[PDB]
């Protein structure tokens, strides 16, 4: 990070400006909200218009039917009609309970996904976002969140001749955290996400058992950090 | 218009083409693949293309392309680093 | 000492797409009835639009649970890994398609409903590319560690693909490295044995096959509610038609079609509370195919019974297994 603090801080405005774009382009890019919503006042115009229909009764003005029959007809009548309507309501109000328990499963995940990707960092891929997860920034939305997740990705990359470990007096080396590869003739340890030139060294690396065992084991030298200094 | 299980003699009684999930009328089959838009069934999928030559307009119905195909070169001692 | 015990989890995904035409199934594609039903209202639109709902919910549910990578990927056809043996888990050439002997043999350990407006709409996602889809995984998991998932493949040793793996257990890669030959057979037995449990007992296989069995059961029940009279005087519409007359006629067939209706509501609300269950299982079978099939997760007893190493994932009919 201190060697590319400008580099990463101008990417990540880069980022945000293209986020800009990408939200202020086109409108099915936020489509989850608009889903519900949708489909919310959607599903409440259908309840709203049942109202028109008969249901088999007289007709469907209610007062009307008030004014045309007389109660010992009407009794029957209006049975129909309410009964009719008390199905329709029920119909609605039981698709209304299911998607609010899909709603309810909906939040419980965002309270899970604001309490690690913001609250802290979840190291679970693909969780977060697509590649390795930094942070999130919450920000509203009209009866909705919405999450800019920052990842980490690799960009560029470029393969090399590795090695399972090394024995420097037969004795088998194994990185402390790193991949034994060689540019060239000369090999180097780094980290598994990133390119890091490394001379080998006994911190790098742990040593333990011998060769003769291990699979693919190269013979390479094992430089020592203390003979340089006990020399003068 | 998409037909679900009228395996698409009976239509009439213009361009037909089959799927497991019945035929399309009014549909260009095209072998070049292309991640779709419009799922219309057994991975078979719709889409609308502008051309310039005949037809500047068409209805497009495609085997979906599952991705781009990338083969990975593996072996035994070669390692790719994110550099 | 220890073991590797391979383990078979096994997740539905998604229902079978049953739709529904109101026309033809409440009413005998009669005149008088059609009248009647849009007499009612707008209750067959609302069916038609909640069946088209949780197809379009199916759909989601299998892409979101499977498409988790873009690239499709090819596994190399030589087999060194470090004496890891794959083959019952890569994609078999001769198969009729590009599958594994693994869900060849779950394929056969799992199990009238038409002419009625019972059209079961096609899968989006045929056998073949969920398949395709699962070999690609596959070849992401063993020849890209778990960086594939994160942004574009990286070759990795598959050795050290499981040193890694280990070293983030918390055991440390000398084991592996003075074991692999030894771990190498541990794996070709454990497969062993769970091949030839697949093959022998299907009663661990419940999860699908019950899902499959309670779909079906619904959906016949619903066919065979027509049969009944819920109050009418005749099972067949038409036998009504025959003789009774408009006075009587319109009475009966409006008990007899908000019977029928109301058959049909009950079902489609069954269908409501079991596509959303198996969507919430869903979404756990996509966060298992992220949290450890394109890694390994640090927390226990989520993906595997003990110390998580790695995940294959194969296909079947409407569901997905986990070899953890
Ligand atoms: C690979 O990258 C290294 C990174 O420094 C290059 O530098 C070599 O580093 C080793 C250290 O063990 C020195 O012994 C060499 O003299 C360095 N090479 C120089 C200075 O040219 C290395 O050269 C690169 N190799 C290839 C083949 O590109
Ligand atoms: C690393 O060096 C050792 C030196 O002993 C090599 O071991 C010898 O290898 C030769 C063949 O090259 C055999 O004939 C000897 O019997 C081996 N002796 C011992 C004591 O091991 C070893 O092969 C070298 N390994 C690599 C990868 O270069
Ligand atoms: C640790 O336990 C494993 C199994 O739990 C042992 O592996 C067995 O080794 C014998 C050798 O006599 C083989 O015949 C078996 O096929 C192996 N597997 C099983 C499941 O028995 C292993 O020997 C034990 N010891 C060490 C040091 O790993
Ligand atoms: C992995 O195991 C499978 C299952 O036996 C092997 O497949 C067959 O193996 C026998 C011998 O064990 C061969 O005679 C057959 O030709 C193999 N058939 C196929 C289709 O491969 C497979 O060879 C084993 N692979 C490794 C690398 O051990
Ligand atoms: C590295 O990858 C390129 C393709 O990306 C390939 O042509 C080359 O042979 C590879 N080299 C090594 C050493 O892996
Ligand atoms: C259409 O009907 C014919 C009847 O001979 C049948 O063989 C065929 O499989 C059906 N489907 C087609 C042609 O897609
Ligand atoms: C598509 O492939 C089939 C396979 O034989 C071939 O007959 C047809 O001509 C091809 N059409 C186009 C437009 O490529
Ligand atoms: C190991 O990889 C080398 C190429 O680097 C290849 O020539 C050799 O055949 C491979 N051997 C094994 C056992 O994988």
């Amino acid at each position: 990070l201190y060697e590319n603090q400008k580099l990463i801080a101008n990417q990540f405005n880069s980022a945000i400006g293209k986020i800009q774009d990408s939200l202020s382009s086109t409108a099915s890019a936020l489509g989850k909200l608009q889903d519900v919503v949708n489909q919310n006042a959607q599903a409440l115009n259908t309840l709203v218009k049942q109202l028109s229909s008969n249901f088999g009764a007289i007709s469907s003005v209610l007062n009307d039917i008030l004014s045309r029959l007389d109660p010992p007809e009407a009794e029957v009548q209006i049975d129909r009609l309410i009964t009719g309507r008390l199905q329709s309501l029920q119909t609605y109000v039981t698709q209304q309970l299911i998607r609010a328990a899909e709603i309810r499963a909906s939040a419980n995940l965002a309270a899970t996904k604001m309490s690690e990707c913001v609250l802290g960092q979840s190291k679970r891929v693909d969780f977060c976002g697509k590649g390795y997860h930094l942070m999130s920034f919450p920000q509203s939305a009209p009866h909705g969140v919405v999450f800019l997740h920052v990842t980490y990705v690799p960009a560029q990359e470029k393969n090399f001749t590795t090695a399972p470990a090394i024995c420097h007096d037969g004795k088998a080396h194994f990185p402390r955290e790193g991949v034994f590869v060689s540019n060239g003739t000369h090999w180097f340890v780094t980290q598994r996400n990133f390119y890091e030139p490394q001379i080998i060294t006994t911190d790098n690396t742990f040593v333990s058992g011998n060769c003769d065992v291990v699979i693919g084991i190269v013979n390479n030298t094992v430089y020592d950090p203390l003979q340089p200094e006990l020399d003068s | 218009v998409l037909y679900q299980d009228v395996n698409c003699t009976e239509v009439p009684v213009s361009n037909v083409f089959q799927t497991r999930a019945g035929c399309l009328i009014g549909a260009e089959h095209v072998n070049n693949s292309y991640e779709c838009d419009i799922p219309i069934g057994a991975g078979i999928c719709a889409s609308y293309q502008t051309q310039t030559s005949v037809a500047s307009q068409s209805i497009i119905a495609y085997t979906m392309s599952l991705g781009a195909e990338n083969s990975v070169a593996y072996s035994n001692n070669s390692i790719a680093i994110p550099t | 000492n220890f073991t590797i015990s391979v383990t078979t989890e096994i997740l539905p995904v998604s229902m079978t797409k049953t739709s529904v035409d109101c026309t033809m199934y409440i009413c005998g594609d009669s005149t008088e009835c059609s009248n009647l039903l849009l007499q009612y209202g707008s209750f067959c639109t609302q069916l038609n639009r909640a069946l088209t709902g949780i197809a379009v919910e199916q759909d989601k549910n299998t892409q979101e649970v499977f498409a988790q990578v873009k690239q499709i990927y090819k596994t190399p056809p030589i087999k060194d890994f470090g004496g890891f043996n794959f083959s019952q888990i890569l994609p078999d050439p001769s198969k009729p398609s590009k599958r594994s002997f693994i869900e060849d043999l779950l394929f056969n350990k799992v199990t009238a409903q038409k002419f009625n407006g019972l059209t079961v709409l096609p899968p989006l996602l045929t056998d073949e590319m969920i398949a395709q889809y699962t070999s690609a995984l596959l070849a992401g998991t063993i020849t890209s560690g778990w960086t594939f998932g994160a942004g574009a493949a990286l070759q990795i040793p598959f050795a050290m693909q499981m040193a890694y793996r280990f070293n983030g257990i918390g055991v440390t890669q000398n084991v592996l490295y003075e074991n692999q030959k030894l771990i190498a057979n541990q794996f070709n037995s454990a497969i062993g044995k769970i091949q030839d449990s697949l093959s022998s007992t299907a009663s661990a296989l419940g999860k699908l096959q019950d899902v499959v069995n309670q779909n079906a059961q619904a959906l016949n029940t619903l066919v065979k509610q027509l049969s009944s009279n819920f109050g009418a005087i005749s099972s067949v519409l038409n036998d009504i038609l025959s003789r009774l007359d408009p006075p009587e006629a319109e009475v009966q067939i409006d008990r007899l079609i908000t019977g029928r209706l109301q058959s049909l509501q009950t079902y489609v609300t069954q269908q409501l509370i079991r596509a959303a269950e198996i969507r919430a299982s869903a979404n756990l079978a996509a966060t298992k195919m992220s949290e450890c099939v394109l890694g390994q997760s640090k927390r226990v007893d989520f993906c595997g019974k003990g110390y998580h190493l790695m995940s294959f994932p194969q296909s079947a009919p409407h569901g997905v297994v986990f070899l953890h």
